[PDB]
């Protein structure tokens, strides 16, 4: 979308959950910076008013600022001029059903915006637990309409963000704990219409192949193989969802994500590399055919679900070539780094040495070679297995600063113990088939259930972090990055903090009303820069404090792995906004007053 | 295995010491029901329906109605 | 008890709900002023992780924050050295179906706290919806004892603070619009013991009466009354619920509070003048016996509870002679002023002149003199009676500046239409008997639903108004007062304020992530002032936008007078503490990193 | 009825015009349930002897059993 990439130049907006098409998450504002962090306070606050996991954060255009929460996913939009007064809200109705087929809380990561043009006015678009994605009037929050594109009663849902591109809106999936087969969807924005319908696993027309598909990477496998890697029909349950993030070049007008795990988690019932699950995409936007398609990890033992942030970049490689690439932190532990027009593997590094499922990933046939003493199996309790299913990184959206070029990656430093058990697939229940313990990794305190975290910033093409920091939990929400020279973050304790970005140094933290699992954003209003952050604990690593859970491997494991958080956090629900000296509207105190 | 050896471009699993090249049969069938495992589909071809008489009308109308 | 006394002269604590035995909410503390309070901003923050009304407010002792939720009441202690640590919780189970007999929200007016001595360490006291009362060890939350003083089957809930005079744990009751007989009952701390328990109607062998009962003021009515001025046994479910305040003269060794609202809301189906419902109590602390008791509402026909704030003062009459007074701002309107070792009546004004069920109340009969044109009764349907049922003065714990000699009054400017109907007692149930509409006074916008608040400076003796002020919705939650010339107090739509205490010109204010319904407090750690409050919405304002209501007459008339509030907040929970430039332990950000 | 005419101390109620000065046996009579209106003190009095029970064994054991 043209307007879009012009609105995403301006400090003043921030019009999509990764700030631009690219997902850097940089800010050229440079008001707050490293010598004046420390006066950083709040400005003003918002309860969104329910509680469980607040991921996602909010969106700024037009001088509104738009605000999404977990189910029942209400939205609210507030003038930024009188941040007291909701300009308007959108209350869905949903059946509560709908929370019992979610894995992992239920929460949703964010709008989206689609900025008009003389056929419909600007929209700001929402996905709702229950499967559907609606439209909305910006302006009015007036629905301009609404269709299904999930069914709760064969285990779908919706937690991603609908993500705009052109005059397209294009949703993902999830519900691969339950044997959702994963599905990409893409509606026309003025008639709500559907233009195509993708799926992760199944024959080439189900898959979307462009004529060209991995031309430029034969190896990677091409036509045949979202069948032929499975055994007979296993692939109608074959998982593959993407409820992720996406990032789209308008030159090569191709947009990217990662498809998810493989179903169920029991691997010894899919034999196969199970195709095409766990994969790297490049599509054309219009007719959503795949140009490339990229594995990552073939037949998964782990539930290291592909799903994760793509950040796009141009480099020189190691030749001196420029390059234009995406870079993405996979849950398997593997950052990875391909030329975004061609698919090539450029690099491909362990974002923490201490992953060991993998040996290392070979750069000239694609493979991880795998580690078979951790690899999962029937009859066997697999131990001490990095990452952990969370992932050494999970949904977080990160940022790239493209002067220093440095990604900024917040890291879980998590290990498991896994076993599989047989069981039965029945459509709308779950289809899991392993019982996991999650805990700290080897650079962390598993005893004292703390050190699960890090933060780490990461060139692309050396490979080389330029620093690395320890945090007490995992880094699950996602940071953000500004010309200030700072990277700012969330963390499940309960702070929103600021680092050196050349030193990673700790400049700021703020200890807000509960823990973060979504990203930093900022934004530019009548010459103030503000930085504003959901909070709001939840998500899988909290489902032992928000559903009262106590069992070690409860919560598909995450339980016995976060028993301390409680001790640091209680849920939440709102959004935080700050600015030097929390400068504020409010400064005038004859604002919002009875009777002017 | 560890995933280098490949029967084609794509296709480089192989079943672990111990376990067979195909599981139907084995202890490890997962015995599917095919009825069960068409019902996503069936979901979703009825939800594209629904949702294609909403475009329909809409059309129409000028105004969504659900 | 003596060593509370001591405690609350102490800027380091706030150790009862009403800072000191006298009820001032008054703070010698100056660090904050009338001149650089602009500089408040948040020094860190705490979300209670449940929704609706967050009443009361935290309590500090020798370095710890203790804090209380609504439904289902837990309890959080937190080291002020390190806030973001939960030092203990506690966390009771009760059944749910106690929620259905809340008439007004699920809300809990807070902990108490009793200092310790030879025989038991000190001790943290709270109510629970479900009736009990519990005495926690400060230290480690554990459970010391867990005492019945309700049964929700017949209607008994606790709202209402627990009370530590001595080493008694007074509780009071609720439930008067279900038919319940007020009661309040004294605990020993150190054995869980019932000391005494005394009612609001019946036999005086159950009121517990002093053998000089009224002796300075027998006209006031003494023996017999309970029963004499209720037609057969209407008393035994006659209201007079008591879930409001206290104050206490340690000296007199006399603590005051105000018996509730007659059941049913009804008129017609009790004729008489119903006492001791809507009376100010002065009793003797170890025998619970009554020296004085005043109705202020004989035969209430609005529901005006007679439950409010007691603060304590001693100033010169308008003869010039020194009284111990104490000061009353009664739902019915009126401020009342009295001896408070004698019971005389001293004062009684108007806290804003459109009250007019009351013509003016003689000083001496004692008598408010009605106007039936404002009264209630079967058949008739009374418009623009002021106040309303909710009253021009609710639960909200108010201040008095000792030097200025001014109460800082948190008023309510609304008044109603009101029609009562026939209807049975069934025990358990709601027995109301009124259709009931609210709206904003006279004074405010009827017609766009605003300008429902007022905050007033008030003389007691001359009844003047230092100063008086309009806002936009009922101020509920209270007021609290400085040295530093301040009046701090937060607003249904979501601010914390603060007033000039000599001219009522807003100084500052910050908008909350929720409405308040709790007052302010303040405490002094490590040499820095700081102020908290607690946010979140509800009580009978909010029950509209808390249970989705939208019939002006539902919440007992309250809907069709706050629909606006959705449009200024939303539900929340939490804490939020303020200081100077958001001073804050966390600005060593070293504090509570990893690792570890 | 402006509540000043008092037939006695504390006792200054009268019934408005046209209405009677006792209801039982007029349109008005809300005829109580006498056992309904005796369940509050049966329930306090059962929770008063819960109470004691527990008091009593506190004072033996120095530990609260519910
Ligand atoms: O398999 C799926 O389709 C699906 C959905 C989700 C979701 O929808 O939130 C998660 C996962 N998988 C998953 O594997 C996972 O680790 C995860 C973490 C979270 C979270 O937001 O904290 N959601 C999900
Ligand atoms: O009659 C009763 O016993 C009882 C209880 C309460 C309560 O327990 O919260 C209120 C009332 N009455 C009442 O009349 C009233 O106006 C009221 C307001 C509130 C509130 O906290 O917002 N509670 C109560
Ligand atoms: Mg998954
Ligand atoms: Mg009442």
């Amino acid at each position: 979308n043209d307007k879009l990439v012009e609105l995403s130049k301006s400090n003043e907006n921030w019009v999509m959950q990764g700030k631009d098409f690219s997902g850097t998450h940089y800010s050229t504002a440079k008001q707050i910076n490293k010598d004046n962090v420390k006066k950083l306070r709040p400005s003003w606050s918002f309860s969104t008013g329910v509680l469980n996991g607040h991921e996602g954060a909010p969106l700024v255009v037009n001088g509104t600022m738009y605000i999404h929460t977990p189910f029942p996913n209400n939205t609210f939009a507030i003038d930024l001029d009188e941040p007291g007064v909701i300009k308007w809200e959108h209350k869905p109705k949903q059946d509560p059903a709908a929370r019992a087929v979610a894995c992992c809380d239920v929460v949703n990561r964010g709008l989206a915006y689609w900025p008009g043009d003389d056929k419909a006015p600007a929209m700001i678009v929402k996905s709702l637990l229950d499967g559907h994605v609606v439209a909305l009037n910006a302006e009015t929050g007036e629905e301009y309409w609404k269709v299904e594109n999930g069914d709760i009663s064969v285990g779908q849902t919706e937690t991603a963000a609908p993500f705009v591109a052109k005059d397209l809106v294009i949703q993902g999936s999830s519900g691969a704990e339950l044997g959702v087969r994963g599905y990409v969807t893409a509606y026309d924005i003025h008639t709500g219409e559907m233009v195509w319908r993708w799926y992760a696993t199944g024959p080439d027309a189900d898959v979307g192949l462009d004529k060209d598909f991995n031309k430029h990477n034969p190896h990677y496998g091409q036509k045949g193989l979202g069948t032929s890697t499975w055994e007979d029909n296993a692939w109608k349950i074959g998982g593959g969802t993407n409820w992720g993030w996406y990032a789209y070049d308008p030159q090569l007008d191709m947009f990217y994500y990662g498809s998810g795990n493989p179903a169920p988690w029991n691997e010894t019932m899919r034999p196969g590399d199970n195709k095409w699950t766990m994969t790297i995409w490049g599509r054309d936007l219009e007719t959503g055919l795949a140009k490339f398609g990229y594995q990552k990890t073939p037949h998964d033992e782990w539930d290291y679900a592909g799903v994760n942030v793509m950040m796009l970049s141009e480099q020189k490689d190691k030749n001196g070539k420029m390059r234009k690439l995406l870079t993405h932190p996979d849950r398997n532990g593997i950052i990875y780094t391909l030329d975004r027009e061609t698919g090539d593997l450029v690099s491909a590094n362990k974002m923490d040495d201490t992953a060991n499922w993998v040996k290392k990933v070979d750069l000239e046939t694609g493979l991880p070679i795998r580690d078979p003493e951790y690899g999962t199996r029937m009859g066997h309790r697999s131990r001490d297995v990095c990452p952990s299913a969370m992932g050494f990184h999970n949904q977080g959206f990160d940022s790239y600063d493209p002067k220093r070029e440095l990604f900024y990656l917040g890291i879980n430093h998590l290990c498991m113990d896994w076993e599989p058990f047989m069981l039965p697939y029945r459509a709308g229940q779950f289809f899991v088939g392993a019982n996991v313990w999650t805990y700290p990794g080897p650079k962390g305190d598993r005893q004292n259930g703390i050190g699960s975290g890090q933060v780490k910033a990461y060139n692309a093409i050396t490979g080389e972090f330029a620093w690395e920091k320890m945090e007490k939990f995992s880094v699950w929400g996602g940071t953000t990055a500004t010309e200030g020279g700072l990277v700012f973050y969330g963390t499940l304790d309960g702070f929103i903090k600021a680092r050196d970005a050349d030193t990673g140094k700790l400049l700021w933290k703020f200890k807000l009303p509960s823990g973060v699992i979504g990203h930093p954003m900022t934004y530019t209003h009548k010459g103030t820069q503000y930085v504003a952050i959901n909070y709001g604990v939840g998500g899988w690593p909290a489902v032992g404090l928000v559903f009262d859970l106590n069992d070690p491997s409860a919560g598909l494991g995450a339980v016995g792995a976060f028993k301390e958080l409680a001790k640091n956090t209680q849920m939440g629900g709102g959004v935080m906004v700050f600015s030097l000296d929390g400068k504020s509207p409010y400064d005038d105190v004859s604002l919002g007053e009875y009777g002017m | 295995y560890d995933g280098t050896k490949c029967k084609a471009a794509g296709d480089c699993w192989e079943a672990k010491p111990g376990f067979p090249d195909k599981i139907k049969g084995s202890k490890y069938d997962p015995k599917h029901s095919e009825k069960e495992l068409n019902k996503q589909d069936a979901a979703l071809k009825a939800m594209e329906k629904r949702n294609a008489e909403r475009v329909e009308q809409f059309k129409k109308t000028g105004k969504w109605v659900y």
